[PDB]
C-alpha cells in the first residue's frame, strides 16, 4: 500500500533463501532490537543525543526499569550498533541481550529474549549472515507509529500455522464491543498471538483504558512472538501478559475475574483425553457442563472455560467449527445446556474461504448472561465478499452490514433473521437449520416449452426429408 | 502427519461412538464410523497432502461416487482418505464389537 | 384420488447400508459383464458379476448418492451391483408402496435438496418425513388410481430413454455418414496441403498479472474450457481491447474456425467450432481462416470428419502433457474438390449437422425442454 | 515410438444399416410427441 | 523437494534450450519453454505431493482445458505444476532474452 | 564441458555431450564402452524423447 508496499519489498527481500523458520528469529531480534533503539531513544530524547555513550548511573537505569523495563545502556542500539559493521563476533548479542534482562526488580515480561539463536554451521557464517541482515533492517525506509505495521506481515508472512486473518479479528472486536465501559478488558485463553488482541483495544483505547491483556498459549517461540507482539505496538507495560502453558490444565487467575469480554481463536486437534483422565471432573468449571468434553473435539471445553470468567454485565465473543450435528452423546446435551438458559447471544457463520487453506467457513459464538431469549442466528454467506479481503483493510465498513443486522433484529430476505426459542428445540440444535433462505428456486410453465419442441420437431421433419434425398451424391 | 496420525483420531473418535454412546449394534455403530471417520479427516492443504505422501493411501477410487466430477480436487482427497479409513474402520468394527461389548459385562 | 394425507417417510420404508465389500479387482475392463453404477454418471466399467457377496439389487429397490449430496436417484434397473457406497432404499410393505413411485414422488422436492454446502450426513433428516399418500383408500384402490399417473410417468421417463437412445444412434450413423460420402474422393481430386488454403494464425497469451488488461473489455476470449462446443459465437472470457497491445495475438476475421492442439487430444477426440465473433485465442491452441478458393464450413467438416486421423499422424510427441506438432498438422494433404462439390455437400452435412449440434437447430431444445415441463408436469400433478 | 505401432482397438461403423434404424426410432417418436401432446391437457 | 527444487531444473533446462540451441526469438523460446517446463515435472507420488504441500504453487486453475475431466487426479497436478511454471518462465524468458542475448556477442 | 570429458576414450567417435538435467544417456554412451564383440547390453530409459 502506502508505505506497506515499499518496506513490504525490502523486508520481503530478506526472505531468501533457506527455510525462514530458523532465520525469522535472527529477523525478529534484529526488528526488535531496533525497535527498543528507537523506543528508549524517544525517552531519552524528549534533542540532546545522535549517539551515546557508556554511562554509569544505576540510578536512571534504575528509573525506566520500574516504567519501562528496559536498561541495557545508552550505547548498545541498533543506531549505535551501525557503526560496528560485521562486529566480530555475532553473539555479543547473546551478551547485549543478557542484561538488559537481568530485570528481577520489578515487573519482568523477560526469561523472554531466547529468540536469536546459534546456528550457524561456524562462527563466520554467522559473521557474514548477520552482517547482512542487519545492512537489510537498517536498509528499511524508517518513517512512526506504522514501524510494527509492517510487523504485522512478519507474523502473517506464512498465513500468505494459526494466528488470524485481520477481517475476523475486526469482526470479534466489533462483536465484544460495545456498550461496556467497564472494568475489565480483556482475557485470552488460546491466546496464539496478540494479533486478534491488538485491534480491538488498539483502536479503542481512547474509549477507555481499563487494566491488563490476560493470555496463554502452549507453544514456546509463539509464546515469544507472541508477547513481543503487544509489546512492539506502541502499548503500554503493566498487565499486559501471556502465561505459559495449557489453558485447560493450568487456568489463572481463578479469582480473577468474571469479565467484561474475552477474544480467542481455537485450532483444530488440539485434544486431550478424556472424560477424564484429570482431575477436571471435579474441577471448578466443568461441574455446570454435567457430561464432560471428548478427545477430539476439545473446542467445546474452551467455550465451557468462557462461562466461567464472564459477568452478566459483559459478554463474549469466541469462535468455533461448523463440523457438528451432535458430537456424539457427550457433547448433544452440551449443546443443550448451552441452549438451556440464554447463555449463547448470537451465532455468526461467514463465508469460504477467505482463510490460509482451511477451505470451509467458521462458527462465531457470541455469548453472555443475559435474558430475551430467542437464540437469533444471524448468520450469513453472502456477502461476505470472502474472495479477498484487501478492499480496504483499514476500514472496510462491511461490518457495517453486520452491525446494521445487530441492530434491530432484521428479518432480510435471503439473509439470517430473528429465530425463535422453541423453533431450535424441534431440530437437534444444529447450525444452522434455521435459515439458509431458499436461493435458485427454479420451476417452469405448462405450455412454453411444447410449442417450442413442437417446432423443433417439424425442424427434424424436413431435416428427415432431405436426409432420405441426398443418400444419393 | 501420517495416514496413521489420522487413523489415530478417527480410532479415538470410534472408540468414543462405541464407549460413550453404548450402542450394540453391527449398524448403527458403522453409522458412528460415518460420523467420525468423516469428522477426522484434517483441513489444512498440507497436512492433507503430507497424508497423501504418506504410505497406505493411494490415489485411485473404487467407488467413483464419491468424485464430484469437477474442479473440487480437494474433495476428491477427502474421499480417498475417508474411503481408505473406512475401510480400515470396518476391520476395526469388527475388532472392537467383540473386544468392547465383552469387556462392558459389569 | 379423492383422500390425499401426507404421511412420514420412514413409516414404510426400509433403509439400509450395503453389504460387506471387497471389489478392489486391478483390472476391470469392458470383457466383464456387471453394470457398475455411481453418482454422477451411473456407469463405471464392468466386474464379474457372482460370488462375491453381491446384493444382486433385486426386483425394484431404490438407492441414494451420497454422503455430503443424498440427492442423486436412480431406479435399479434390473440386476446390477452394490457398488461400495450404495446405501439402499426399499420397503417392508409391498402392496402400497410400489417404490419406484416413491422414486418418481422423491425427486419432487428440490428444497433442501439442492444446498450441498457443508459436510454432514443426511440419513435421519429424509428418513423421517413427508410424503403424499392416497391414503385412506387402502388397500382397496391406493395404487389402482396411481396406476394412470404412473403410466404418465413411466411413458414421460420412456420418451426422455429413447431420445438419449435416437441421439445415440443419430450421432454414431452421422459419425460414419459423414464419410463414405465426401471421402475417397475419385478422380482426381487435388490432395492440398492444410496452410495452402490460407493464413492461418498462431493464437497468443497475455500475463494475468495486470488487472487493466484483464478486468473488462468486449474481445472474446477463446480457451479449451470454453471448448468442447460445437458453433461457439461467445465464450466465458471477454478481453480487454488495451491488452491487444501487449497479448501477442492476432485479430481473426468473423467467419473464422478454431482447433485445440494441447492435452484434449492424445487421450480422446479434438473439437472444433464455427467461430462467428472476431476474437483471440490462446497459446495453446490454434485459429484457422481460409482463403477464398472455398468455403469456410468445407475446412470446417472436413478436419471434423478426418480428426480421428489427424490426431493419428502426429500422436505422441513424446510421453508429455503437450502434444501434436506444428509441423505434422500444417503437412496434411486434404481433397478439395472443384466449387460445385463444396456448397451442394455441404449444405448436406450442415442441413444434417445443424439438426443434430446443440443448441439452437438441435435436438437438446426438444430434449431438455421436455425434460423441464415434465418436472414441471410432476409439481402440478402432485398437490392438493 | 511412432512406428510400428501395429493398428490394434481401432474401430469404424456401418453407413446405412442405422440409419433406418434411426428411421425407426423416429417413427416411435412421432407418437412419443403425440403421447406427450395429448397428455400436456389434463 | 519445494516448488524451487523443480523451479531450479526448468530454470536450467531453459538456460540450456536458449544457450545451446542459439535461439533469439520470442515465440520460439516460448515454445522451448513447452519444451523444458514440462519435462521438469516430477514423477514419484510423493515427490509431486511435496511440491504441492509447499508453497507458491496453488490447487486451482485459470485455465479448466488443462483438466482431464476424469480420474485423472495425478494430471490435474501436474498440469498445475505446469502452469505455475509456465508462469514463472514468462517472466524468466522476458528476463533471460535481454540477459542472455545481450551476453552472447562475441 | 568444464571438464576434460570431451577428451575421454569412452566418447571416441559418437557426438557431442549429454547435457545436465537429461543425463540418461550418458550412462549408456558409457554402456558401449563397456561391452565385447560378443554379448548385449539392456539398459532402461524414459520414455519421452522425440528428439531431447
Amino acid at each position: 500500500a502506502e508505505l506497506h508496499r515499499q518496506i513490504w519489498q525490502i523486508a520481503n527481500d530478506v526472505r531468501g533463501s533457506v527455510d525462514g523458520w530458523d532465520f525469522k528469529q535472527y529477523v525478529l531480534g534484529a526488528l526488535f532490537y531496533r525497535f527498543i533503539s528507537e523506543n528508549f531513544s524517544s525517552y531519552i530524547e524528549a534533542t540532546d543525543d545522535i549517539k551515546d555513550d557508556a554511562i554509569k548511573t544505576k540510578g536512571y537505569f534504575i528509573y525506566p526499569s520500574q516504567l519501562f523495563c528496559n536498561v541495557a545502556a545508552k550505547a548498545n542500539t541498533n543506531d549505535r550498533l551501525n557503526a560496528d559493521l560485521n562486529s566480530i563476533f555475532v553473539a555479543i548479542e547473546s551478551s547485549a541481550y543478557g542484561y538488559p534482562s537481568e530485570a528481577d526488580i520489578k515487573g519482568l515480561f523477560a526469561d523472554f529474549d531466547t529468540t536469536s539463536n546459534r546456528l550457524g554451521n561456524t562462527v563466520k557464517d554467522k559473521n557474514a549472515r548477520l552482517a547482512a541482515v542487519l545492512k537489510g533492517v537498517e536498509g528499511l525506509k524508517l518513517g512512526i507509529d506504522l514501524f510494527g505495521d509492517a510487523y504485522e506481515f512478519l507474523i502473517s508472512n506464512y498465513a500468505a500455522e494459526f494466528f488470524t486473518p485481520q477481517h475476523v479479528s475486526k469482526l470479534i472486536a466489533q462483536l465484544a464491543m460495545h456498550g461496556q465501559t467497564h472494568v475489565n478488558k480483556i482475557y485470552d485463553p488460546a491466546a496464539g498471538s496478540g494479533s486478534l488482541l491488538l485491534q480491538a483495544k488498539k483502536q479503542f483505547d481512547n474509549h477507555i483504558i481499563e487494566e491488563g491483556f490476560f493470555g496463554q498459549e502452549i507453544n514456546h517461540t509463539t509464546y515469544n512472538l507472541a508477547r513481543m507482539n503487544m509489546f512492539l505496538h506502541n502499548i503500554n507495560y503493566d498487565k499486559f501478559d501471556i502465561k505459559l502453558g495449557n489453558t485447560l490444565t493450568e487456568p489463572h487467575f481463578r479469582d480473577e475475574k468474571p469479565f467484561d469480554a474475552i477474544v480467542s481463536n481455537p485450532p483444530y486437534s488440539v485434544k486431550w483425553i478424556g472424560s477424564d483422565d484429570p482431575t477436571l471432573i471435579n474441577d471448578e468449571r466443568f461441574a455446570p457442563a454435567g457430561v464432560l468434553a471428548p478427545k477430539s473435539k476439545a473446542d467445546f471445553a474452551f467455550v465451557l472455560h468462557a462461562l466461567n470468567y464472564l459477568s452478566a454485565k459483559g459478554r463474549a465473543a469466541i469462535v468455533c467449527f461448523p463440523g457438528i450435528f451432535y458430537r456424539g452423546g457427550a457433547e448433544q446435551k452440551i449443546r443443550q445446556y448451552l441452549v438451556d438458559n440464554n447463555y449463547v447471544e448470537t451465532v455468526i457463520s461467514l463465508a469460504p474461504n477467505l482463510f490460509f487453506g482451511t477451505t470451509i467457513a467458521v462458527n462465531i459464538l457470541v455469548l453472555s448472561k443475559h435474558k430475551t431469549d430467542t437464540n437469533v442466528q444471524f448468520i450469513d454467506a453472502s456477502e461476505l465478499f470472502k474472495k479477498e479481503t484487501n478492499n480496504n483493510i483499514l476500514t472496510d465498513a462491511h461490518i457495517e452490514q453486520i452491525m446494521q443486522v445487530f441492530a434491530s433484529k432484521e428479518d432480510v430476505a435471503h439473509l439470517a433473521k430473528s429465530v425463535a426459542f422453541e423453533t431450535v428445540v424441534a431440530n437437534d440444535y444444529n447450525l444452522s437449520v434455521s435459515s439458509y433462505v431458499e436461493a435458485k428456486d427454479n420451476r417452469e410453465i405448462i405450455d412454453i416449452a411444447e410449442l417450442n419442441a413442437e417446432l423443433k420437431t417439424t425442424v427434424s421433419k424436413i431435416d428427415q426429408l432431405r436426409k432420405d434425398i441426398d443418400a444419393i451424391v | 502427519m501420517t495416514y496413521n496420525n489420522v487413523f489415530d483420531h478417527a480410532y479415538e473418535m470410534l472408540k468414543e461412538n462405541i464407549r460413550y454412546d453404548d450402542i450394540r449394534d453391527t449398524d448403527d455403530l458403522h453409522d458412528a464410523i460415518h460420523m467420525a471417520a468423516d469428522n477426522a479427516v484434517p483441513h489444512y492443504y498440507a497436512d492433507i497432502f503430507s497424508v497423501m505422501a504418506s504410505e497406505g493411501i493411494d490415489l485411485e477410487f473404487e467407488d467413483s461416487g464419491l468424485m464430484p466430477d469437477t474442479k473440487d480436487v480437494i474433495r476428491i482427497l477427502q474421499a480417498r482418505i475417508y474411503e481408505q479409513l473406512t475401510i480400515d474402520l470396518w476391520e476395526d468394527a469388527e475388532d472392537l464389537l467383540n473386544e468392547y461389548l465383552e469387556e462392558v459385562e459389569e | 384420488g379423492v383422500e390425499v394425507e401426507w404421511l412420514p417417510l420412514g413409516e414404510i420404508t426400509k433403509y439400509e447400508q450395503p453389504t460387506k465389500y471387497l471389489v478392489k479387482a486391478k483390472d476391470y475392463h469392458d470383457t466383464y459383464t456387471i453394470p457398475v453404477l455411481t453418482a454422477g454418471k451411473t456407469f463405471i466399467l464392468g466386474y464379474t458379476n457372482e460370488t462375491h457377496g453381491i446384493y444382486q439389487a433385486s426386483k425394484a429397490p431404490v438407492i441414494i448418492f451420497d454422503d455430503f449430496t443424498t440427492a442423486n436417484k436412480w431406479v435399479d434397473f434390473d440386476f446390477k451391483a452394490k457398488s461400495s457406497a450404495m446405501k439402499m432404499v426399499t420397503s417392508c410393505d409391498d402392496n402400497k408402496t410400489l417404490l419406484k413411485y416413491v422414486y418418481y414422488w422423491l425427486n419432487t422436492l428440490p428444497s433442501e435438496f439442492a444446498e450441498g454446502d457443508h459436510k454432514r450426513q443426511w440419513i435421519s433428516n429424509y428418513s423421517q418425513k413427508k410424503i403424499p399418500i392416497p391414503c385412506p383408500d387402502n388397500p382397496e384402490k391406493s395404487l389402482a388410481i396411481q396406476s394412470e399417473i404412473v403410466r404418465i410417468l413411466d411413458k414421460f421417463t420412456a420418451l426422455t430413454a429413447e431420445l438419449t437412445a435416437e441421439l445415440n444412434m443419430r450421432k454414431k450413423q452421422y459419425n460414419y455418414y459423414r464419410d463414405q460420402l465426401l471421402s475417397f474422393k475419385e478422380g482426381e481430386v487435388e490432395w492440398k496441403t492444410l496452410g495452402e488454403i490460407g493464413k492461418w494464425y498462431g493464437g497468443g497469451t497475455p500475463s494475468k498479472n495486470k488487472i487493466e488488461f484483464w478486468e473488462n473489455g468486449s474481445i472474446p476470449w477463446i480457451s479449451p474450457k470454453d471448448m468442447g462446443r460445437t458453433l461457439v459465437d461467445s465464450s466465458e472470457d471477454y478481453i480487454t481491447e488495451e491488452a491487444v497491445l501487449h497479448s501477442s495475438t492476432k485479430l481473426i476475421p468473423a467467419n473464422s474456425i478454431a482447433i485445440v492442439v494441447r492435452s484434449s487430444i492424445l487421450d480422446k477426440v479434438l473439437p472444433s467450432a464455427l467461430i462467428k465473433v472476431p476474437a483471440t485465442l490462446n497459446q495453446d491452441m490454434k485459429a484457422v481462416i481460409p482463403h477464398e478458393n472455398i468455403l469456410v464450413k468445407y475446412i470446417y467438416h472436413m478436419i471434423g470428419s478426418r480428426g480421428s486421423d489427424i490426431l493419428r499422424a502426429a500422436k505422441k510427441t513424446g510421453g508429455s502433457v503437450a502434444s501434436i506438432d506444428s509441423k505434422k498438422l500444417f503437412s496434411f494433404k486434404i481433397p478439395v474438390p472443384n466449387i460445385n462439390e463444396q456448397q451442394r455437400i455441404v449444405e448436406i452435412l450442415d442441413k444434417f449437422d445443424t439438426l443434430t449440434n446443440s443448441i439452437t437447430e438441435g435436438l437438446p431444445r426438444e430434449i431438455e425442454l421436455r425434460q423441464k415441463q415434465y418436472e414441471y408436469y410432476r409439481d402440478l400433478l402432485f398437490s392438493f
